[PDB]
C-alpha cells in the first residue's frame, strides 16, 4: 500500500532483472554454442537457435549502426522525460516505460560491444518466419502491450 | 530498439 509520485524503486530494479537475464541468457547461447546450432525445449514448438542480427533485414545501408546508435539514445531519453512528465503517480506505466526502457538498453549493450545482437528465441507459436528475439525484444513487446491497453483508456 |  504505497502510493508514491515516482515508483522509482520498483521500475529500476525491473529493469535491473529484465537486462541481467537478456544479458545473462545472451551470453549462455554465445559460449555453449555456434551460430545455425539449435536444441529443443518445447518440442516442435519452442528451439534455441542461435542467430546473430545486424539489421540485415534492411539491405544495404551506409551506416546502420550510427543510425540505431542515434535512434536508441534519443528514445532511451525521451522514455526518462516521459517518465517524469506523464507517467506520475500511475505505476502501471511506469511499469511499463520500464520494460520499455530496459528492453532498449539490453540490445544496447549487444550493438554498443559487438555490432550485433543475439537472437536465440526460436518459435512457431505466432505463425513460422517470425524472426529469433531475445528478451529484450520481449521485454519491449511486452511494454508495448501494456502502453498499449493504457492507451486503450478514454475508449 | 529492437533486433534488427
Ligand atoms: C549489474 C547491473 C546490470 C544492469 C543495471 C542497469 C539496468 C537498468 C538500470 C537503469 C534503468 C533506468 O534507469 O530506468 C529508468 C526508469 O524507467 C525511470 O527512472
Ligand atoms: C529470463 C527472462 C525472464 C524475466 C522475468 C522477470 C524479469 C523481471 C521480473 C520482475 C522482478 C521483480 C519486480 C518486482 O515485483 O519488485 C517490485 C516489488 O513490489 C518491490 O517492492
Ligand atoms: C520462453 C522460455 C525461453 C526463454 C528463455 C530461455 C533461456 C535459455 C537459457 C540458455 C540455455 C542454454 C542451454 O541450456 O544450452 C543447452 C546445451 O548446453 C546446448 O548444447
Ligand atoms: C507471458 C510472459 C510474461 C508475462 C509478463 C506480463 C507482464 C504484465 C504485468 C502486469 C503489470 O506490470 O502491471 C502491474 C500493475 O500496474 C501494478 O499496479
Ligand atoms: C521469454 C520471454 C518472456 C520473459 C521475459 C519478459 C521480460 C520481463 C517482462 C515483465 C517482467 C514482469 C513484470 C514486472 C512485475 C511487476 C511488479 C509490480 O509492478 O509490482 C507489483 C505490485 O505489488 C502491484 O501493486
Ligand atoms: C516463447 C515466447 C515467450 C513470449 C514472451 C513475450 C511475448 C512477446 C514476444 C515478442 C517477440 C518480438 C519479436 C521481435 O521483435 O523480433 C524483431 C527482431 O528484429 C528479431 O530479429
Ligand atoms: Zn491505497
Amino acid at each position: 500500500h504505497m502510493h508514491k509520485k515516482y515508483f522509482i524503486g520498483t521500475s529500476i530494479l525491473i529493469a535491473v532483472f529484465v537486462v541481467i537475464f537478456d544479458q545473462v541468457t545472451k551470453y549462455i547461447i554465445a559460449t555453449t554454442m555456434k551460430i545455425g546450432d539449435s536444441f529443443e525445449v518445447i518440442p516442435h514448438f519452442l528451439n534455441i537457435t542461435s542467430h546473430r542480427n545486424n539489421g540485415a533485414a534492411w539491405g544495404i545501408l551506409s551506416g546502420k549502426m550510427t543510425f540505431f546508435f542515434i535512434i536508441t539514445i534519443i528514445i532511451l531519453i525521451a522514455l526518462v522525460y516521459f517518465f517524469i512528465k506523464d507517467a506520475q503517480y500511475n505505476l502501471f506505466m511506469q511499469v511499463a516505460i520500464s520494460l520499455l526502457f530496459a528492453g532498449a538498453l539490453g540490445n544496447f549493450i549487444d550493438r554498443v560491444l559487438t555490432g550485433e545482437v543475439v537472437d536465440f528465441i526460436d518459435t512457431n507459436i505466432f505463425g513460422y518466419d517470425f524472426p529469433i528475439f531475445n528478451i529484450a525484444d520481449s521485454s519491449l513487446t511486452i511494454g508495448v502491450i501494456l502502453i498499449i491497453i493504457a492507451l486503450l483508456k478514454d475508449t | 530498439l529492437i533486433s534488427t
